[PDB]
């Protein structure tokens, strides 16, 4: 009991510190970034596999 | 009781004016808005703790 | 009496099972514990908010 | 300063609404409503802005 | 016997948040493994006196 | 209460501008910067535990 | 210095790029990955640092 209580409150912990970002407004920003980002590796492996 | 009131009473408006000739209007002017600014600095803690219970 | 011993044993395993699972969470959650205690340091890097008196 | 701020803020509605459009394009319904709900926010300020660096 | 409760139930939250704020999660993580590991050392021996007697 | 509150406004916008005279922005701007990395370096210890504890 | 700090991120994005051609011409699929995903950020770097040097 007395560890799965302190497991819960570090993960508390995070949240709230992770979340302290969301309140930012950074989410969206985020969310757009990685919808460009995301797939840039799988094209350029796809590219040059077909080079190679 | 009805003459010690007023003897606190002349004795409030003095110290009150004493004080209201100190303060000066620039240098209020900011430590108004950084009390503003400290107390939104807590109240973001709470909407903070809020979200994380949301998530 | 065979019989008896053999659940027991398997349920020793199952202790140790268990007790592996619980060691491994807590070094999982030491890091995690650590990486809190200054993540706040990259979130009072927006502009906004003034929780980080260094930024 | 006060026009400065202005702009800036003139500059961040229209952004948020060209990712509001890109959002269309490639993402979905909810992002596209995130998107415009910000930039309601930044308008409103935007306005509000002026407002006083008028006088 | 009904105010007696009551004030009981005060005084036990009034120390019970007096403790839950010495907890520190570093510390006790390692107490609680230390401990399971403390009673698996005991459920062993059972396990051998069990295994000696079919012996 | 009501007064010496306002007495204790007035000494701290006395000293919170006595202290802003001080401060020099070609040397803050730095020492920002300093603090900021020494935050950054105990954040990577942090996720050097991370990753040992993965490895 | 700013534009320098550009030129170095230019040039090893492409140094990354021509390690993952060799990764894939002699190594695996994983390696590839790898050596994109650093490409990723160091082009991400890069913009970002332009965006500013043009300012």
């Amino acid at each position: 009991s007395a560890f799965e209580r302190m497991e819960e409150k570090v993960l508390m912990q995070e949240s709230r510190a992770q979340a302290l970002g969301e309140l930012a407004g950074a989410d969206l920003e985020t969310q757009f970034a990685q919808l460009e980002g995301g797939s840039d590796v799988d094209d350029e492996l796809a590219a040059l596999k077909a080079q190679m | 009781m009805g003459l010690f009131d007023r003897i606190k009473r002349v004795v409030s408006s003095n110290l009150n004016d004493l004080v209201n000739k100190a303060e000066d209007p620039e240098k209020m002017l900011e430590q108004a808005i950084l009390e503003m600014q400290e107390d939104l600095v807590q109240l973001r803690q709470g909407v903070a703790q809020a979200i994380a219970a949301q998530k | 009496q065979s019989t008896q011993v053999e659940t027991l044993k398997r349920n020793l395993i199952q202790l140790e099972s268990k007790i592996s699972e619980a060691k491994t969470k807590k070094e999982m959650l030491k890091a995690r514990i650590t990486t809190a205690k200054a993540q706040e340091q990259l979130q009072g890097m927006v502009r906004g908010m003034n929780t980080s008196s260094a930024m | 300063r006060s026009e400065k701020q202005y702009n800036d803020a003139q500059n961040e509605i229209n952004k948020w609404q060209r990712n509001a459009q890109l959002a269309l394009q490639k993402g979905d319904e909810n992002l596209a409503r995130q998107a415009l709900e910000r930039k309601k926010t930044y308008t409103d300020t935007s306005a509000a802005l002026k407002a006083s660096l008028d006088t």
